[PDB]
């Protein structure tokens, strides 16, 4: 009954996607040609009369080189080849041009088989949609993608996974530019939306997963793990059981502020896996670790306006509350004096399954934590610095202007990035 | 004002030294084992369906070319092939046991 | 799918692509004859964006080649990989234009723009989607700094918004081999600031030092010079026809790079190149490839960005290799280096990576990044193009042929400007 | 009892009757000889006692070579030597020449074979008479065909299939002049018109079969299945049965007309078919799809008259009632505020028969959809221009007035269909 | 069942019509015998279009050969395919014309066209349903032009509706041959606007072209330059003879091309044609054959179709073909060149397909254009003509054998009414 559409935008939405759906197939039991050799698979799949599954996902592109290595692979036979969208040109690297030029011919395609995946639905939970804010129809197309939602759909839930543009390590000169025209989207037109910088998750592989050399195929087999524990209680039994809009209400304590930090524990290597035990007390310390956040950001210096926790396996209703009862002890975290109680729980049965090829082990205990700080101000106010350090000079504006866009409209979004930095810093003080 | 007298010998010459460099496709009759077009025939004129021969070779290249990259490769070639490479179990799928492996299970008052 | 249709311009230009054109052969695995040889589908899968289709399994490249003198084209004809070109595709004139600017641009140049844009709508009209053309040619003659300049000015008129790469090669002080060379690097220049997209300044001085001091060749004739010049042509817009984990095609190149319309000047280098000796002791990682690629040993270019500041970095890898690593060795450089690189934009690099290697090796990169030091290259040439202009020298077969004495001086306020931008962002 | 006769007059209607008549004999499972290795096939047969069956149809034409390939080819032995009826000289698309002065000596011979026809019929249903508008036999012929039917038989129903002139592509000059002169005929003389133009067929065959140039072959005989459709009322049981009589006066809501706009649903490659789930719900939404419209124009600019729907295989009553709730639901699609029951449902228990070396898929589920819409108005009103564009000083008129029509004809056809296009502007307004 | 009588006039025209049977009676595989030697039995199937059953199982053509002089057909009899003509259809006069349109016309044309009327009466009874006649000459000679025109005259007014083909080789000035060549062309137009009902161009000029640069032959012979114009000739008339899904025959064609009954001249053109070794580096598609089918340089008319405006345009293919590309192809054509085409007449193009082409290739093209481009032809007929008529040259060959002097005078009046109606509707 329950179930959801993802939407895969852009390169990184396709690698990210691979990594995920080769994820639910070995979890649900279905081999690359869709048909396995119970409804746990209504939630994305699709039953047909012949025994086949199409997963309900749409992959946004503006390239054909990222399409056509997924109807070349293993997974040919499984997605229906019209859910895969490619452009005719790419953007490359450009908001303006994937906002008013080259976004405008695959539109029409996107919101019809938009259509015809809501048809077969019978009730809609939410929307999943895969992006990054540095390439150009990542974060271009996704900006209109919203505003078509948002009108034709009213009150349904659209989520927003991004991935954030790192302090330090980038792959781009526009990327901050990308980056603060997007805020006027997402402030407007997304019920909900992560974010994870690539710098973060670089300091875990590292360290915890004992990787000397990862590429993107481990960083999104991490990413896939954390989409895969959100939604286990949608597709498995509980003891309590969330929805996708219970957390949804119950982490933003405005509209202006929809933006969450997403953790996960335990990630430790085979290897480590036989040396130390993974009990509920020892997963809940580790999401509060600032080296083991996956967002560049402490919350040390910040807040904590609520908490959502995801738990999975042998987990005893017994042991969530003894630890909670530790974490509120220590001075060194701290909370809100206007949200006393900030905490929300949630238990699954089923161990989180491993992927064949992957780093991780298999575990019994596993959480992943969805805290609201405002130590996401730290991470702001530097990219404000940096968007407003390479355009003091007025670089690259011929390039965004020319297409069709406003010189003004840069002005736009130094006002509402500023003003929504000021909203972060009234949650701070205390009564 | 051109003089014809002249260009006519130049063009002569020029063909006449192609002639001597041309040398022949040397009949490696190659074709892409992605996409080629066909016409359907019709259906009453007896010209068109005549019994006729088939290839072979390239039905064996269509039948390579629509395969997994793991039976075609030894090893990997590239990186995007990665995931997915190896999907076999590790242990066996006891999916049957509802003791360690809870899953949904549809009720009568629902359906 | 997407398609770079490519030109050609003079002597030097038939000679560059004629080893162009066998390098990637070689690397799509054609035979001179033109079949094909390869044990990988991969490369058929994006092999159109180059060659063309014909009946029997054909492939031909979609290359104009442009000459005032056919004696140059009978030895691309008659070489191991001339017959491979479609015979239309050769245009030529009768009379040359001896190495004046001036000649093949006003006089000669009329009557052969007819014939070279009536082959080019074919080589454009005839597909799906274009992504841009390409030129190569030398600012040294006046065959292809002639018309390649006046080529552009018309095509650019009938295609307005498309992508306009050219490999310019610039005349240098040492290497000297032509009198009236400043007045052809001057005016072409000129015409090149408005009408181009992008350029890249290679020069023979710098070929000559990595051939000498770094490859050791004893007797490098001009194919070996060609060699490290068409494997930097390949390796930039590599990503048009190999897919990656992170590709970067011409286009995203394009917008990324450059900071304002008029300085597209850029200077290319390469960096697994070693000696015949020193390869058993050299290992190919990624700090070994970032390490040498820095080096101006290994720049294309005659300017040491040491005494200028980097405006713009790029850098386009290829082979099997870590996300992390590529991030982590140009995090350093950007860090510790902090004079040589600007300050009003910080991370100035953008990267690429391609997983197919170039055969006979497992690593390599391709760097493009635009400096200030490229102005030492314009101020000592316009310094000696104002010496002789002073006294004139030369000027009556230029304005002989019906040119206006005064078109210098408005060349001479767009040469001196030119260089003055490139003072203030510096 | 139920018989009726088809008549394949022109180039246009032979190879649109080839496609039909290839299709029906291995839907009843005949041999190509006549003979088979159920009194079904009666509709369409009459059984000699020899054992050998002979089809219902008259081929008729001006031209020896479109007709001596139907002598020798694969079912030369199926017809009678003497339906196939052969003029001498073509009227090279002249409506004149096919009328007056070419078509005179043929008319004999046919209408003595529709008589021989018709007095074996023990129970007469209707006629299916295939040609197209622009040329000059399937015109002219045709116009004198149906006024000598018309006086011999009095409530006779007549149904007229007819290729309409595409706006864009064209194969003929004078191809405007056909068509004028040409609906003066069907205005009158026909109880129904259905109209199919070629170029729709062109870009539904390109993103749904997926095939990117397809010929005559692969056109009729997506002709072919909507034909199949109508007649398998008559021929097949089912839980609803339709008539020729039944859908004359269902869809017809005024004298003047009678011109329906006929679709079929689904048309699926076999590789596609293996993916999708297809059920009675999701196929009458690709009726009413303006890209599956098989006429070129824009069903969501004009306003719905009637629909009849004809489904196929295992369709259960539950499901058209429950699709028809959908599509009144939604306000896209358009009706008429004089006409709230503006639906008709037809379901027949035998699936569709696909053609080895067809391009179809094997489905049970298939529908037909017959609307008369308002949209037709823009498709006439486009040639409406190209008529008098060409009539403005006399083009091509001197071939016509030699041959012995006057030149005032082509001015009461002008009227005539100024007229016409009239009617639809005064019932398309709500009171 | 349809027949057409074929015709040949003069020296021209004997050496024209004798390579087209040499070239159709390989397409029905008949040997120089006469008999049948073929591979499918289609050939049988429309045969008597243009033969005729002899005993024995031999075919004969339909052909009759007029001339004034003996010593073409003893060369034509001479030839490898003179051996299946009647011998009764040669007819010919003893003395000769010498290129004299009056001599042709009226001195001794009235002692042979009650001979040659004779056989083509028996030709034209033995028929089933005449679909008219076929015509080869030229408009230069006094055979080709002088009884031709007067022979055309005595058919129509026996035979008044039927299809009246003629084939016409248009006077260049630029292999002017005879110093009366704008004498006969002007007197020979006259009777051809008011007699037949097509007329088709052709141009020395532009056959020497083809057969040099695009064939790029090294000896241009007559027999090449008359394989040429075969090729036009058969593909006119193929849906007589060949089945195929789109069929245009001759009556199909003369009321499509024709608006108004003075304008019947038409600009023919071949597209399959291919140079000497661009044969493997060719695509057969049909984007490949409509844009060479359109191109100026395969026009068989020696004047530019870029300075007129195109009335209509019929295209006749041949070979295994799906017409889905045929009719996006000539809708790009019309769309792209919103100025050359008329608006007037939307949707100018008409085409026909055939299922078999002629042997040896895929894929052939046959181009019908009307252009208004032919008055470039007929204004510089008239000049000529009126430069001689202004001082009253060579008149005194042409009075004396009792033809009035008026009659020029109606001659160009008559003409240059046709050219005023060119610029009319253009
Ligand atoms: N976390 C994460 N980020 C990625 C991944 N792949 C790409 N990115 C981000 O994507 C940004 C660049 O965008 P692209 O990968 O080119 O894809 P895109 O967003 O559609 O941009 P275009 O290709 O120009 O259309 C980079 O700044 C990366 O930060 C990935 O696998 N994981
Ligand atoms: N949809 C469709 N249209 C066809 C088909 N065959 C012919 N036509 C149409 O028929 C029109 C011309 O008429 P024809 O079929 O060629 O022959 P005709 O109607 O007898 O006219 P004449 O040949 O002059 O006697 C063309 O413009 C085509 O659009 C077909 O198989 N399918
Ligand atoms: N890099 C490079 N430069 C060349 C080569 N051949 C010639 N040049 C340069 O081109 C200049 C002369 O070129 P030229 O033959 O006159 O060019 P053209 O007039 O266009 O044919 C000299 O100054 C050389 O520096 C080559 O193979 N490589
Ligand atoms: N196409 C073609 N033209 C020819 C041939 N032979 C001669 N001509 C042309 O015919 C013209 C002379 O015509 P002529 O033979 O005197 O005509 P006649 O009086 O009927 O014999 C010359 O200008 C030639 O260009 C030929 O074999 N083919
Ligand atoms: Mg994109
Ligand atoms: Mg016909």
């Amino acid at each position: 009954m329950r179930e959801c559409i993802s939407i895969h935008v852009g390169q990184a939405g396709v690698q990210i996607g691979n990594a995920c759906w080769e994820l639910y197939c070995l979890e649900h039991g279905i081999q690359p040609d869709g048909q396995m050799p119970d409804d746990s698979f209504n939630t994305f799949f699709s039953e047909t009369g012949a025994g086949k599954h199409v997963p309900r996902a749409v992959f946004v592109d503006l390239e054909p080189t990222v399409i056509d290595e997924v109807r070349t692979g293993t997974y040919r036979q499984l997605f229906h080849p019209e859910q895969l969208i490619t452009g005719k040109e790419d953007a490359a690297n450009n908001y303006a041009r994937g906002h008013y030029t080259i976004g405008k011919e695959i539109i029409d395609l996107v919101l019809d088989r938009i259509r015809k995946l809501a048809d077969q639905c019978t009730g809609l939970q939410g929307f999943l949609v895969f992006h990054s804010f540095g390439g150009g129809t990542g974060s271009g197309f996704t900006s209109l993608l919203m505003e078509r939602l948002s009108v034709d759909y009213g009150k349904k839930s659209k989520l927003e996974f991004s991935i954030y543009p790192a302090p330090q390590v980038s792959t781009a000169v526009v990327e901050p530019y990308n980056s603060i025209l997007t805020t006027h989207t997402t402030l407007e037109h997304s019920d909900c939306a992560f974010m994870v910088d690539n710098e973060a998750i670089y300091d875990i592989c590292r360290r915890n997963l004992d990787i000397e050399r990862p590429t993107y195929t481990n960083l999104n087999r991490l990413i896939g793990q954390i989409v895969s524990s959100i939604t286990a209680s949608l597709r498995f039994d509980g003891a309590l059981n969330v929805d996708l809009t219970e957390f949804q209400t119950n982490l933003v304590p405005y509209p202006r502020i929809h933006f969450p930090l997403a953790t996960y524990a335990p990630v430790i290597s085979a290897e480590k896996a036989y040396h130390e035990q993974l009990s509920v007390a020892e997963i809940t310390n580790a999401c509060f670790e600032p080296a083991n956040q996956m967002v560049k950001c402490d919350p040390r210096h910040g807040k904590y306006m609520a908490c959502c926790l995801l738990y999975r396996g042998d987990v005893v209703p017994k042991d969530v509350n003894a630890a909670i009862a530790t974490i509120k002890t220590k001075r060194t975290i701290q909370f809100v004096d206007w949200c006393p109680t900030g905490f929300k729980v949630g238990i699954n049965y089923q161990p989180p399954t491993v992927v064949p090829g992957g780093d991780l082990a298999k575990v019994q205990r596993a959480v992943c934590m969805l805290s609201n700080t405002t130590a996401i101000a730290e991470a702001w106010a530097r990219l404000d610095h940096k968007f407003d350090l390479m355009y003091a000079k007025r670089a690259f504006v011929h390039w965004y202007v020319g297409e069709g866009m406003e010189e003004g409209e840069f002005s736009e979004a130094r006002e509402d990035m500023a003003a929504l930095e000021k909203d972060y810093e009234e949650v701070g003080v205390d009564s | 004002i051109p003089d014809e007298v002249h260009q006519n010998q130049i063009l002569r010459e020029l063909y006449l030294k192609e002639l001597r460099t041309q040398k022949l496709y040397t009949q490696y009759h190659v074709n892409p084992l992605r996409k080629i077009h066909t016409v359907t025939r019709k259906p009453m004129s007896w010209h068109d369906n005549l019994e006729e021969p088939a290839d072979a070779r390239f039905l064996n290249l269509i039948h390579h070319a629509a395969q997994g990259p793991r039976k075609k490769y030894p090893e990997t070639q590239t990186e995007n092939q990665e995931v997915g490479w190896d999907l076999e179990p590790l242990i066996n799928p006891e999916r049957h046991d509802r003791r360690l492996n809870h899953f949904r299970v549809c009720s009568d008052i629902t359906l | 799918m997407r398609e770079i249709v490519h030109l050609q311009a003079g002597q030097c230009g038939n000679q560059i692509g004629a080893k162009f054109w066998e390098v990637i052969s070689d690397e799509h695995g054609i035979d001179p004859t033109g079949t094909y040889h390869g044990d990988s589908d991969l490369q058929l899968e994006r092999i159109n964006v180059y060659y063309n289709e014909a009946t029997g399994g054909k492939y031909v490249p979609r290359a104009v080649l442009v000459d005032l003198e056919p004696g140059t084209m009978d030895s691309v004809r008659s070489g191991p990989f001339g017959q491979i070109f479609r015979p239309d595709n050769f245009v030529f004139g009768q009379s040359g234009a001896g190495n004046n600017w001036a000649k093949g641009h006003y006089t000669e140049g009329a009557e052969l723009v007819d014939s070279v844009l009536d082959v080019v709508r074919k080589e454009a009209e005839s597909c799906d989607c274009l992504q841009g053309f390409q030129l190569t040619h030398s600012l040294g003659g006046g065959t292809g700094s002639g018309m390649g300049t006046l080529l552009i000015s018309k095509i650019r008129e009938e295609y307005p918004d498309r992508i306009m790469n050219t490999f310019s090669v610039v005349p240098s002080p040492k290497v000297s081999d032509t009198v009236v060379e400043p007045y052809n690097a001057t005016l072409s220049v000129h015409q090149l600031v408005e009408n181009t997209d992008e350029t890249y300044c290679i020069d023979n001085e710098a070929l000559y030092d990595i051939c000498f001091r770094t490859l050791k060749l004893t007797t490098p004739t001009y194919g070996d010079l060609n060699h490290l010049v068409s494997a930097t042509m390949s390796g930039v817009t590599t990503c048009l026809r190999f897919p990656g984990q992170l590709n970067a095609d011409l286009r995203k190149l394009a917008v990324n790079m450059v900071p304002f319309p008029r300085l597209h000047f850029f200077m290319p280098g390469f960096a697994p190149l070693t000696s015949r000796g020193s390869q058993q002791y050299r290992a190919l990682t990624v700090p070994e490839l970032t390490q040498q690629m820095f080096d101006a040993k290994n720049m294309m270019a005659a300017c040491d960005p040491r005494h200028g500041r980097y405006l713009t970095v790029a850098a386009v890898f290829r082979g099997r290799m870590s996300m992390k690593e590529v991030d982590e060795q140009m995090l350093n450089v950007q860090n510790k280096n902090s004079s040589y690189f600007v300050e009003w934009i910080p991370n100035n690099v953008k990267t690429a990576v391609c997983d197919i290697p170039p055969r006979g090796l497992k690593m390599s990169a391709t760097f493009i990044g635009n400096s200030t030091a490229i102005q030492e290259l314009f101020k000592r040439i316009s310094e000696q193009f104002t010496a002789m202009f002073r006294r004139k020298a030369f000027l009556h077969w230029y304005t002989g042929e019906g040119m206006d004495e005064m078109e210098f001086t408005e060349a001479e306020s767009n040469m001196n400007d030119l260089v003055s931008e490139y003072q203030q962002y510096q």
